[PDB]
RNA sequence: CCGAAGGUGGGACAGAUGAUUGGGGUGAAGUCGUAACAAGGUAGCCGUAUCGGAAGGUGCGGCUGGAUCACCUCCU
RNA sequence: GGUACCUAACCAGAAAGCCACGGCUAACUACGUGCCAGCAGCCGCGGUAAUACGUAGGUGGCAAGCGUUGUCCGGAAUUAUUGGGCGUAAAGGGCUCGCAGGCGGUUUCUUAAGUCUGAUGUGAAAGCCCCCGGCUCAACCGGGGAGGGUCAUUGGAAACUGGGGAACUUGAGUGCAGAAGAGGAGAGUGGAAUUCCACGUGUAGCGGUGAAAUGCGUAGAGAUGUGGAGGAACACCAGUGGCGAAGGCGACUCUCUGGUCUGUAACUGACGCUGAGGAGCGAAAGCGUGGGGAGCGAACAGGAUUAGAUACCCUGGUAGUCCACGCCGUAAACGAUGAGUGCUAAGUGUUAGGGGGUUUCCGCCCCUUAGUGCUGCAGCUAACGCAUUAAGCACUCCGCCUGGGGAGUACGGUCGCAAGACUGAAACUCAAAGGAAUUGACGGGGGCCCGCACAAGCGGUGGAGCAUGUGGUUUAAUUCGAAGCAACGCG
RNA sequence: CGCAUUAGCUAGUUGGUGAGGUAACGGCUCACCAAGGCGACGAUGCGUAGCCGACCUGAGAGGGUGAUCGGCCACACUGGGA
RNA sequence: GGAGGUAUG
């Protein structure tokens, strides 16, 4: 059965990205929606729509490709998993691809990027890497 | 890439005597593997067969000159860590500090030194077959993203990227 | 394996073993037990001194000695160099080092230690054959 | 009263040694056959039972990790 | 201890060895030796030209040291948390059910165990690191700092995990309406065929093989007609068709009974996934008790074949194959591919449904589920190949692998009537074992083609006498060379 | 630290009442009550070992070591006692 | 045109 919705959402993006799809639709949740919003703010995806319905909602994500159809998102990794959680100290918050990518940490301040969390001297669960 | 404009050094990585069996005996040939590079961010490899070693090496150089790639280089090192993977060849390439020098295995070193990378850590994590180690190294080097172009793709300034 | 599997039953390292097991055992006479003490050399008494044929592709009459060590172990030791003075009851010193082509010969007799004479007329690499410097 | 050592007794556990005995490994050139590798000259292998100097043979079931030639479907 | 230290005088005079030099690896020649003597960390050296043995010369690496052995770490990603794998290389449990355990859908509130964070306390000296200073330098010595914890006390934050409460419906299940099916158990019934028994007709062989024989037959066989007995299996249908968790299930009828699939949105509202140990099931052979026994057929007998033939082949033939109950619990139990979930081009068959499109329909076309095949993108793979039925991309759980032999063995334990099953080593030994693919070679594999290759003919050799060459043997010497074709009236 | 080819262990054992004893709490000991306590989050048993600051190695995670120097513990021919 | 099923050395 479904065990890691966050991982599953990342995989939908990875798979859709791999075949240069324009858009994908992810079943929504509060945490998945926050991750999607970071990707837009950080310029990894084009746009994100939240469609309501009777069920839990759908996130339509529009992927972003440069000139020459180049994929902006090169890779996505799930770090914290249901089987092995990963929490980081404020000073041990990882940089991703030597600062060319981002890491998404869930903190008590909110769901931030690595840079944002570092400025607040906050740690927390390291959700994913994106580069 | 036009190799004429570039000043290309050539380095002989290996020469394996290979054999095709036929009636009566064995037809030996020599398979030279050569890397060439300008030492200023361009490097390529080629493979040439021939019955005599000099001719094998000549044919490798022409092949290598056809397949030059451009290796992104931040200062004297690579922009970020990468694991070059090709078949069982699996090379890890890490950026290093100034004055570290090139710390790499034999065939990997040829590629990096001819590419003109001065400071880099590497470690072969898979097969040490020269041809495949080189292919893995160049596959990995071909995946290096320069900070400037990433900013353009993501629609941000380099200041926002580095942070 | 899964992390949970690793928790429940960890990893197990391969048990590397010594190439010279006879040298890694001592003997306490009072308790009549073998102690576990690694030694660079062991003393022994030659019970039999003869020649063996090597396995192919080699051919020769290789001089060996069957030696009973101070720890009670019996080992076959190879006698290096040209010519030797060992007989039965010769007290010899063995060291590690297999002879590749002599099945079951895992130790060397040290030339120039205890009863084993140095090699006669040896002039190069003398230290390896217990031959004193001539004048 | 408690109480070391000692004594008696039957078990438990560990080691050493033992007539004799069983395979196992390794060895420059031994003897008997030729079981496997090609359709290996009876396709091979797996489990099981039984038989035989020896490899092995045969029966029942199973597998293609089977050659050659015919026929029915599928795909290009 | 008249030690350190200082001053003066004399003297290059007393003070360099060890290992290695084929490749890895810096450093080559001569001689002796001739698979001997020896060398060796690994590949390996040595069998009358050894840079690998021994010596000598020279060279190289170190140096009051230099080598050997032993032990620890590294290289070793070779136990992989960092950081590996399980289709064919070692590795998926034979399969299901399931306790504990691990993991778990969406919204909101709350709590603060995990989590993050502020302050405080503590982590002796020496040591490691950084900065200074004293021994003529260095080792060493000294001073000042830095650094170090799943640490404790006390506040704060609430996104995630955990606990509590209230909701939601997608997961899961129930209801309701349909569908297919060799799914299972029990009880019956039917037709073909083999064998046997009886009888009619009928006569000399039948059977079997590469060829034969053993065997059966004039005591009437085999062939042929009618009827009967009994046991086992179910032609055609029949189909990379169906059903089942797997093993497996195929004549028809009835009784009992499990599961799956489709639609529906009436209901419950996370009730789910996996699952060590455990329980149940599990082809064939085999075992115990008792039945049954046509065909087949281990063992065994005989006839052949053969150098032998404890085999293949032939004629017979016991256990067994069948049934009831119980036991055994293993298979190349295979898709050599664990279960669950989601995501990621298409084309094309086929099975069971649903909806629709022109219709009485038939049908054609379109769509949709769920299976079952082929081809084939992206991606993956050492390659072969996999590819919406993944071996792709991910997450959860379980099992298992760590070079080849020794060995699925020994000891112990559990199980079994027994056979044995499960669990499962080490000493010792090798430097390979292995996967895929490539080039050739070969096959008592296939195809095609050619040749005094065969076939169609002619004349010879092998026999005899002699010529000549060769072998053997004899010699004082019987000079030397040639040895399947491709040496032998050959040099 | 190792072993499941060690799975059950415990009977002052686990609590309670009272007394005794101790520098001192306490089954620490005794008497009397109850049947409890530990264990698959590995008890019990077997084997092995003084522990640590530190030392060696490694990029690190780790691995190995626990000599010299410092801290703590244990022991003094063997066993017990005061 | 390709896949699947039905004696010594």
């Amino acid at each position: 059965v479904m065990t890691d919705p966050i991982a599953d959402m990342l995989t939908r993006i990875r798979n859709a990205n791999m075949v240069r799809h324009e858009k994908l639709e992810i079943p929504a949740s509060k945490l998945k929606r926050e991750i999607a919003e970071i990707l837009k703010r950080e310029g990894f995806i084009r746009d994100v729509e939240f469609v309501e319905d009777s069920k839990q909602g759908i996130i339509r994500v529009f992927l972003k490709y440069g000139q020459n159809n180049e994929r902006v998102i090169t890779g996505l990794k799930r770090i914290s998993k249901p089987g092995l959680r990963v929490y980081a100290k404020s000073n041990e918050v990882p940089r991703v691809l030597n600062g060319l990518g981002i890491a998404i940490i869930s903190t008590s301040q909110g769901v931030l990027t690595d840079k944002e969390a570092r400025a607040k001297q906050a740690g927390g669960e390291v959700l994913a890497y994106v580069w | 890439i036009d190799p004429s404009k570039l000043e290309l050094e050539e380095r002989l990585v290996t020469v394996n005597r290979v054999a095709k069996v036929v009636k009566g005996g064995r037809r030996f040939r020599f398979a030279a593997l050569v890397v060439v590079g300008d030492k200023n961010g361009h490097v390529g490899f080629g493979t040439g067969k021939a019955q005599e070693v000099p001719e094998a090496i000549r044919k490798a150089v022409e092949d290598a000159k056809k397949n030059l790639i451009e290796v992104p280089m931040v200062g004297t090192t690579i922009p970020h860590e990468i694991i070059g993977r090709f078949g069982a060849g699996n090379i890890l390439l890490k950026p290093a500090s100034e004055g570290t020098g090139v710390i790499a295995g034999g065939p990997v070193r040829a590629v990096l030194e001819l590419a003109g990378v001065a400071d880099i850590l590497s470690k072969s994590l898979g097969s040490n077959t020269p041809i495949n180690m080189i292919r893995a190294t160049l596959q990995g080097l071909s995946e290096l993203k320069r900070a400037e172009d990433v900013a353009k793709l993501r629609g941000k300034s380099v200041e926002e990227l580095l942070g | 394996p899964t992390i949970n599997q690793l928790i429940r039953k960890g990893r197990v390292s391969k048990v590397e073993n010594s190439k010279s097991p006879a040298l890694n055992k001592g003997y306490n006479s009072f308790k009549k037990e073998h102690t576990n003490v690694s030694s660079p050399q062991k003393r022994g008494v030659c019970t039999r001194v003869g020649t063996m044929t090597p396995k192919k592709p080699n051919s020769a009459l290789r001089k060996y000695a069957r030696v009973r060590l101070t720890n009670g172990i019996e080992v076959t030791a190879y006698i290096p160099g040209i010519g030797h003075n060992l007989q039965e009851h010769s007290v010899v010193l063995i060291r590690g080092g297999r002879v590749k082509d002599l099945p079951g010969v895992r130790y060397h007799i040290v030339r120039g230690a205890l009863d084993t004479a140095g090699v006669e007329n040896r002039a190069q690499g003398r230290s390896k054959y217990g031959t004193k410097k001539p004048k």
